[PDB]
């Protein structure tokens, strides 16, 4: 019954995995990377 | 032995049954208290012989 279209599939899709990764359930993320500017703010940028 | 057995924590199940109804409901379409979102249809009889 409940649709949707590409685009916001899409940004659930990558917003599910940033979560996954951040919060150590994914192994092996790089440490690095997950100190950015973007990911710092994430408790603003997790919704649209 | 004739001992009793430790026992779970009601509050970690009440999380996972609140958990398992809210996203049974989310996924099948319907509000957060069970209502359908959706109408359904009469079909209509087709007349007397």
């Amino acid at each position: 019954a409940i649709k949707t279209t590409r685009l916001a599939e899409a940004i659930a899709g990558i917003q599910l995995y940033i979560n996954r990764a951040l919060n150590r359930i994914e192994p092996n993320a790089r440490a690095d990377v997950s100190t950015r500017q973007f990911f710092t703010d994430w408790t603003v940028n997790n919704r649209y | 032995v004739g001992l009793f057995l430790p026992e779970y924590n009601p509050a970690l199940t009440d999380y996972w049954q609140t958990l398992r109804l809210r996203l049974f409901n989310l996924r099948h379409n319907l509000s957060i208290d069970g209502q359908p979102l959706s109408l359904a249809i009469y079909a209509e009889p087709t007349d007397p012989k």
